[PDB]
RNA sequence: AAACUUUCAACAACGGAUCUCUUGGUUCUCGCAUCGAUGAAGAACGCAGCGAAAUGCGAUACGUAAUGUGAAUUGCAGAAUUCCGUGAAUCAUCGAAUCUUUGAACGCACAUUGCGCCCCUUGGUAUUCCAGGGGGCAUGCCUGUUUGAGCGUCAUUU
RNA sequence: CGUGGAGGUCAGUGACGAAGCCUAGACCGUAAGGUCGGGUCGAACGGCCUCUAGUGCAGAUCUUGGUGGUAGUAGCAAAUAUUCAAAUGAGAACUUUGAAGACUGAAGUGGGGAAAGGUUCCACGUCAACAGCAGUUGGACGUGGGUUAGUCGAUCCUAAGAGAUGGGGAAGCUCCGUUUCAAAGGCCUGAUUUUAUGCAGGCCACCAUCGAAAGGGAAUCCGGUUAAGAUUCCGGAACCUGG
RNA sequence: GUCGAAUUUGGGUAUAGGGGCGAAAGACUAAUCGAACCAUCUAGUAGCUGGUUCCUGCCGAAGUUUCCCUCAGGAUAGCAG
RNA sequence: AUAUUGGCGAGAGACCGAUAGCGAACAAGUACAGUGAUGGAAAGAUGAAAAGAACUUUGAAAAGAGAGUGAAAAAGUACGUGAAAUUGUUGAAAGGGAAGGGCAUUUGAUCAGACAU
RNA sequence: UUGACCUCAAAUCAGGUAGGAGUACCCGCUGAACUUAAGCAUAUCAAUAAGCGGAGGAAAAGAAACCAACCGGGAUUGCCUUAGUAACGGCGAGUGAAGCGGCAAAAGCUCAAAUUUGAAAUCUGGUACCUUCGGUGCCCGAGUUGUAAUUUGGAGAGGG
């Protein structure tokens, strides 16, 4: 159909598309379905082959549609290191870099 | 051919964009398409 | 003669561009033509698919939903 | 200004916002006299957009003026 | 598209150059449109027909007929030597039609419904709606990516038991409606009516402004 | 007997068909009332630290302001130095701005960036000559204002 | 018999591999066709009952794209015109240098220009392409540089001519008229003046303006300079214009 | 052939389509001329040419009648399904 | 007052699916052609992800051979699929001016069934 | 010598005004041929294309100088009908619209012509709920002034 307002929308609503589920612990304590994947947050790559593997979502390349996890990185057999683009809503929000703003948002 | 700015400026531009593909753009994380593709050759197509 | 041998004589013009549009088109000696016939220009058209489309400069009348409908 | 904006918004004279502007300008200029390798610019860009912040904040607080 | 590729200012060439008497255009740059267009045989020329809005898009059938019609196959909803073969999967009690307490004109809840429509014995079918393999032909590419057999259709009287909305396959109506499509869709004779209140008991209620009739004696 | 030649095998090879793909197109239907002398449509010429173009923008030049969003990065993560809890290039924004040289084009022109006239203010320092920044001089009509025109014509102390 | 698509139903087929493609491999139809196997690839697809139409190719000197026989063939033949040796290079018939031999032999193959060309100019780098053999070479490709005015020229003048306005024709875009139709057009010296502005008087449709890089036409020359400019830059020596 | 005169030629200007210009040929008028070029009317018209796409099964021909500005068309009978 | 349709806005379709579909899925009214008015195209798809390939071979060098990346390089920015014309190679077979059918068979090659337990 | 009345101007002197654009669709003007007639003029094509000048959210039309038999009906607009019929026509080829009927949407109204010659109008100033060139006031000042109010289908009465 449309699906281009999709594959062609502005960050102002690309974060909220690049979203992610909350940790059982978190999804119980804090008590929210999920949220707008946030940076200084931590997570645990749920069902992707780099499974269970864990760490912090350094940056999120929205203009690439996909967020990246610090430690979890793709290794070159060529003495070099390169990030491994991870798809937000397939990880799981371990802990949130909760800020008065993101805080408030919890409604 | 002692020109006039009208044809000067223009002459000058022929120059300014007479240049091979940028090479940065070549790897803009999106696509980019290769080759100047608009390429005057002061011996092929011609000015005014 | 009529051809080759002639032909290689092209060395005057029908151009000098314009000042509006400018696709080479002012009959130097005649003055003004091929589009915005300076003067009265009026584009000077007819009925045969041109374009003549391009980019403004308006469309900022996405105001409307904000004319004096958000100007005050 | 270089901010803010929320800053330049107040409030020194036209002959005060003055050498602020003239300042940033002699900046941008020398900032160019650099011109040597890289080039980043980066704060040539900074100094620039700012140059304007000043300029714009400068052409309003003389307008609301005329508006009296 | 009316401007249908009779969009060129092209010509013929007066037999005299081997080429054929088709319109051609250009020059120059390049090959085409110095080619040969404004024609069916060529590339990007008129369709033959070239279709149009003006066609006979909609069709007209008569009342007394769409009546012997809707009727013909209200009465398919019983004799279910067919209603077996026409889709829906039954054991369904020794009771065709097969009515339900006039409760279900409320049931403001899905499961309480669904499930109810199920101990009502529909499970067997309320599941068939769930061998849903996804289309085939390029249909897909154009907003129709489904292919799910038909289902169970419950007849109203008061509301839409619209709990039964997201119900995967089953479709609700009222009493004086029912498209002679629905009442035997698959446009084949036979569909499941989990009925209802004055429903079965007060379908007819015929007239209307007249109707019904038929003649071949002992259908034996 | 080979070479050659045809033929059919498999492998490559020329070529880009068939299959599936769709941020197009095409036709439907349903809301909605807006350009410009308050300078439009269109055109040039330019503007990124790095850019050719498509795109956006105008010497405040891929943008100023202002909002809410934002809450966290943009030109999103090309690289790159890049910079961030006092709000970053994204959306919306048109209750603000900037809007070169133009075009209904406009003081005269305009195959040129050519040629005048006012007013204000700076240097030469006598306003009247030469250079700098600011503001300005089209036409047709509408209406009033304000001066003067005829033996159109009235009346007055001569 | 076969096709795109639509309603249905077969709880049909399928990443353990759906289409499509490849088979002097197998079997069914008298045949349209159909079904396996095997190889092959990658995400879709079919049987049956019906519905629908842009539903079947060998041609139409048919459209468009692609190929081949012709065939390594035709062809690459305008000035006597070329040679030795170094050097630089992975490689010299062809690049540079040296020497030799010969031309164009001042109505040139030399030294500037026009008009047109836009950077071909210059330096540096380097050969996929292009050059029609070749290439180290180029006008080629890549990155950078270079166009310096009171005296040169354009700018002003008028030429045929083009053309707004006083107006007049035309439904109208517009046509027609610069020599036969208020207020004129302004300017000028003196002027009512302490710096506005009448006035004394004069010339008065000046019938706008555009139109020459060969016509008309203020005023520069010598020497030096560069990778590439120059009657300019710079040295000295000048003349014109306005104040 | 002619080669100082009806010379040759640059630039500028003027004449544009049944209109130009022409020491006249139907010449020239951007390789275009016994009426330029561009677009549109416009898929112009076509009693004439060309092609007109998958199987088998059945039945199975006309050229002759009459009226037409019909002579290559058509009507009309007659043949067929 | 369905009284009339392609600029804003938004729904949708037994519509086309890249020689179809607007000419334009793409830096398309572009490249490019014509003094001029006008005329005006070809052109989509490695993957899930660049993970876009760091000895040795001349390298003029370009690449090659191994290597390595991947679910696969029978995915190499000449990138899914890769028919055909058509070309190479291997393999067989046949040829006294020519092409290739049709009926029967010889020979060779190859295949199914019938398995009778 | 000094005021006006009046036609005429000139003002950068005040303030607005237009001029261009533009897919569709609306008001006009102006106008082909190709075409069919198996010829070709009539005519058809067609009040069509092209050309030109004007709008809008629609536009245009609209309170009848109508339709009509009696019967009567009652502004436009649109639709379904009327109707491929009345007519028009080398009465050939072809043209071919109306008006009591059912729908859709519903609205009706103001001038000129009549008196007490205007106490009605523009401005620009001061001030004013409205914060600077500005929605409207008031008072006042110049200017306008054959253009202040009842009356216009039906008459309201118009006057008494």
């Amino acid at each position: 159909k449309a699906r281009k307002a999709y594959f062609t929308a502005p960050s102002s609503q690309r974060r909220v598309l690049l979203s992610a589920p909350l940790s059982k612990e978190l999804r119980a304590q804090y008590g929210i379905k999920a949220l707008p994947i946030r940076r200084d947050d931590e997570v645990l790559v749920v069902r992707g082959s780099k499974k269970g593997q864990e760490g912090k979502i350094s940056s999120v390349y929205r203009l690439k549609f996909a967020v990246q996890v610090d430690k979890v990185t793709k290794e070159k057999v060529n003495g070099a290191s390169v990030p491994i683009n991870l798809h937000p809503s397939k990880l799981v929000i371990t802990k949130l870099h909760l800020d008065k703003d993101r805080k408030a948002l919890i409604q | 051919a002692q020109k006039s700015f009208r044809i000067k400026q223009k002459m000058a531009k022929a120059k300014k964009q007479n240049r091979p593909l940028p090479q940065w753009i070549r790897l803009r994380t999106n696509n980019t398409i290769r080759y100047n593709a608009k390429r005057r050759n002061w011996r092929r197509t011609k000015m005014n | 003669g009529k051809g080759t041998p002639s032909f290689g004589k092209r060395h005057n013009k029908s151009h000098t561009l314009c000042n509006r549009c400018g696709r080479r088109s002012f009959h130097v000696q005649k003055k003004t033509c091929s589009s915005c016939g300076y003067p009265a220009a009026k584009t000077r058209s007819y009925n045969w698919g041109a374009k003549a489309k391009r980019r403004h400069t308006t469309g900022t009348g996405r105001m409307r939903y904000l004319k004096h409908v958000s100007r005050r | 200004m270089a901010g803010v904006k929320a800053y330049e918004l107040r409030t020194k004279s036209k002959e005060q916002l003055a050498s602020q502007l003239v300042d940033l300008k002699k900046e941008l200029a020398e900032l160019k006299v650099q011109k040597l390798s890289r080039p980043s610019l980066p704060k040539i860009k900074t100094v620039r957009k700012s140059i304007a912040c000043v300029l714009t904040v400068i052409n309003e607080q003389q307008r609301e003026a005329v508006r009296q | 598209s009316e401007k249908a590729g009779h969009q060129t200012s092209a010509e013929s060439w007066g037999t005299g150059r081997a080429v054929a008497r088709i319109p051609r255009v250009g020059g120059g740059g390049t090959g085409r449109s110095g080619q040969g267009a404004f024609g069916n045989m060529c590339r990007g020329g008129r369709m033959f027909a070239p279709t149009k809005t003006w066609r006979k898009w909609n069709v007209k059938v008569n009342h007394n007929e769409k009546r012997y019609a809707t009727a013909s196959a209200i009465a398919a909803t019983a004799v279910a030597s067919l209603v077996l073969a026409r889709g829906h999967r039954v054991e369904k009690i020794p009771e065709i039609p097969l009515v339900v307490s006039t409760d279900l004109e409320s049931i403001q809840k899905t499961k309480e419904a669904v499930a109810a429509l199920k101990a009502v014995g529909a499970h067997s079918d309320l599941l068939k709606v769930l061998k849903s393999k996804l289309r085939a032909g390029k249909g897909k590419y154009r907003n129709r990516r489904w292919r799910r057999g038909p289902l169970v259709v419950y007849a109203e009287d008061n509301g839409i038991v619209k709990a039964l909305r997201n119900v995967p396959g089953v479709e609700t109506a009222n009493v004086a409606s029912l498209n002679l499509l629905q009442l035997a869709p698959g446009a084949h004779l036979g569909r499941f009516v989990i009925w209802t209140e004055a429903a079965f008991t007060k379908l007819d209620q015929v007239w209307g402004s007249e109707t019904v009739a038929s003649s071949k004696v002992g259908y034996t």
